[PDB]
């Protein structure tokens, strides 16, 4: 059995190799030297010693012009000395390489987590098809073409910068083809990933389990009204959170508190939340936000989404979603960062049109568009002819309402699998969000939701 | 376990796995009917082989417990492991002996050149350089012969580990492959079998030319792909590729 399947650890290793190749070329060169110490180094040492052998039997031990053999002998001496220094230094080099890899390991773990969360977005919706090459493009973009990496060279701030833009670019590239109500879900997943990544902060696994499923434990026996301002279902929510060790004394606190009622009727209670959780050590902002999120899930669950947004701000940086609020700017997305191999799949909610976006973008980038309706069989023929002619020149062929015939999309995906002669060629597929669109096409193309 | 021990001993009888200087450690019990109370080097190696097989069953069962997705292990796997061990051991010993005899031939040739220099003296300024370079090359090659002597003792465990990886550590992802390799390494260390510390399998089992050809033939540079290519090269049972993409094809 020879298995090529990518997994968590395979992606961790690949990410670590790539980041240690890019960020620390000297450490990667030391790695290569270590690997060739067992291999190629003694091999070409033997090859040059053999070279000295044929030089010796060619010169026949000449003495009148001795430099011909002296140069070879001193070259052998120098290479042998270099190999001796490398072998004598194997332990310091290996421990330094190990320390450097430990420095860059959380990034690789986060990258594997981000990919396998992104890959598992199929459950949320059928349109969330992402390939490995998509995430590798995200990684290659955040490594090389990172504007925030142009100036910093300290190799210690650079890691934090790389991680931050990694998370930001992953969200920006995934959420642009993902429903609006799913933006908060992906942001929470990324926030949990970074919370696992960050050092000095507890995992809060018990609080997460309570937040997801722990509120649904069976505690029917023991439901009491508490204060008249606290309703019965909020009372049982109080009971379930009193199961949690952090919030054991909610009931006594809410009888003690007299300003709790007005907060319970607040327009946006999440903005200013009373301190209820009992903890001796003052919790870090993240833990405080966790406690606040659990209480918002208990009291006033209608503010769950905005409290989750404030959590994403406190964990994944403020204005982490601000890229989504600004109007979508697809001229940069198509001009760069999109290969002509990948077609731009325009998916729109039923009852909406998205061709105006590509039209006015082409107007902004003064580019000809071969817009073709796909309904007719002559539509099929002219679409194929337009693709064949445009790959030769670079015209931006744009199909519309292409979800009607999935088999032709089988054919189109198979055709685009073959390489394109022109780099400036772009392809656009306007389609409706229905479950008959090819999964292979969705995986092989960049998806935009409108 | 007795059957595996017996077949491993009978198949590894041809290989020269005798080290008189091998000192017997404590513990490391796998087969419960070991012929001597202090095992010999060959018997310890056969015990390590049967342990590799048993611990592959253990790893498969624990994978089945924690999420299933396991392939059954058959005695054909054990025979393939032993065949890989034998062939790899023979190849590496043959290359080492050939390099040693080449070094000896070179020693005689450089000695003849020394005779030529001695006859030629009987310019002195170049002769001093020739003699000092001769001396330096002399100790360099003496240490080369000695490090070849040192490498020879270490060939047994390394080929065992590499054969176990080639034959057994398939269908298994990177983490499981590394866990199996480190468990086998810990067993060899507890059995006091001299294998090269912190070895990387790839360069020991593949040349620079082979890896260059693999990269030129559209192979990814990831370590997992390199190990899979090594398995695809040094195979006895015809390979079965599980590739979600078409990169392996």
């Amino acid at each position: 059995f020879v298995n090529f399947t990518v997994t968590r650890s395979s992606l961790q290793s690949q990410c670590l190799n790539e980041v240690l190749k890019a960020e620390r070329p000297d450490v990667d060169e030391k790695r290569s030297d270590l690997l060739k110490l067992q291999g190629e180094f003694q091999l070409r040492l033997r090859q040059l010693e053999k070279s000295l052998l044929q030089a010796l039997n060619e010169v026949k031990g000449r003495i009148l012009d001795d430099d011909t053999i002296i140069t070879t002998l001193e070259n052998l001496k120098r290479e042998a000395a270099e190999v001796t220094r490398k072998v004598e230094e194997t332990d310091i080099v290996m421990q330094e390489v190990e320390t450097v890899s430990q420095q860059y390991l959380p990034l690789s773990t986060a990258c594997s987590s981000i990919y396998f969360t992104m890959e598992s977005l199929k459950q949320i919706h059928f349109l969330y098809q992402y390939s490995l090459q998509f995430f590798l493009d995200i990684y290659h973009n955040v490594l090389y073409e990172n504007p925030n990496l142009k100036g910093v060279t300290d190799h210690t701030q650079r890691l934090s910068i790389i991680t931050k833009d990694l998370f930001q670019v992953a969200f920006n590239r995934v959420a642009r083809g993902m429903l609006h109500q799913d933006h908060i879900t992906f942001a929470m997943l990324l926030a949990r990933i970074k919370l696992k990544g960050t050092v000095g902060e507890p995992t809060y696994d018990a609080e997460f389990q309570h937040f997801l499923r722990g509120n649904e434990i069976v505690l029917s026996a023991g439901s009491t009204p508490r204060i008249q301002g606290l309703t019965v279902e909020q009372a049982e929510a109080v009971v379930r959170l009193s199961c949690l060790p952090a919030f054991k004394d909610l009931i006594a606190k809410v009888q003690a508190d007299e300003q709790f009622g007005i907060w319970l009727d607040s327009s946006s209670p999440e903005q200013t939340v009373p301190y209820l959780w009992s903890e001796e050590t003052p919790a870090t902002p993240i833990g405080q936000a966790i406690h606040r999120l659990l209480l918002i899930q208990a009291f006033r669950p209608d503010r769950l989404l905005a409290m989750a947004h404030m959590f994403v701000s406190t964990n994944l940086g403020e204005s982490f979603m601000s890229i989504m609020e600004q109007p979508l700017d697809l001229t940069h997305i198509v001009g760069t960062e999109v290969k002509p191999n990948t077609p731009v799949l325009m998916c729109s909610v039923p009852g909406y049109d998205a061709s105006g976006h590509v039209e006015d973008l082409a107007a902004e980038q003064n580019t000809q568009i071969t817009s073709i309706a796909i309904g007719s069989a002559e539509g099929f023929n002219q679409a194929d002819k337009a693709i064949n002619t445009a790959v030769k020149s670079g015209r931006w062929v744009m199909l519309k309402n292409v979800h009607l015939a999935p088999g032709w999309l089988m054919q189109l995906e198979k055709k685009l699998h073959s390489l394109q002669p022109h780099a400036c060629f772009r392809l656009f597929l306007t389609m409706e969000i229905n479950p008959k669109v090819p999964v292979n096409l969705l995986r092989a193309g960049r998806i935009f939701v409108f | 376990t007795e059957a595996l021990y017996q077949v491993g001993k009978e198949f590894t009888s041809k290989m020269d796995l005798e080290k008189p200087n091998y000192i017997v450690p404590d513990y490391m019990p796998v087969v419960y009917d070991k012929l001597p109370q202090p095992p010999s080097h060959r018997e310890a190696i056969v015990n390590s082989c049967v342990f590799v097989h048993q611990t592959l069953h253990q790893a498969n069962a624990r994978l089945a417990k924690r999420g299933g997705r396991t392939m059954a292990i058959t005695p054909r796997h054990y025979l393939d492991f032993i065949n890989h061990y034998a062939n790899l051991f023979h190849e590496k010993r043959s290359e080492l002996e050939e390099q040693q005899m080449h070094l000896n031939v070179g020693l005689r040739k450089i000695k003849e050149t020394v005779d030529q220099v001695e006859e030629l003296r009987r310019k002195v300024n170049r002769s001093t350089a020739l003699l000092k370079s001769l001396s330096a090359e002399r100790e360099r090659w003496e240490k080369t012969s000695e490090t070849f002597k040192n490498q020879m003792s270490t060939i047994a465990g390394d080929c065992l580990l590499s054969a176990a990886f080639i034959a057994y550590a398939g269908y298994f992802d990177q983490q499981m492959r590394q866990n199996l390799f480190t468990t086998w390494s810990h067993h060899l260390q507890q059995a006091n079998i001299q294998f090269r510390t912190d070895i990387a399998r790839t360069e020991y089992l593949s040349n620079a030319d082979e890896r260059l050809r693999w990269q030129a033939s559209s192979l990814p540079a990831d370590d997992l792909c390199t190990e899979n290519a090594i398995m695809l090269k040094r195979f006895n049972r015809y390979p079965l590729i599980i590739d979600p993409s078409g990169q392996a094809t």
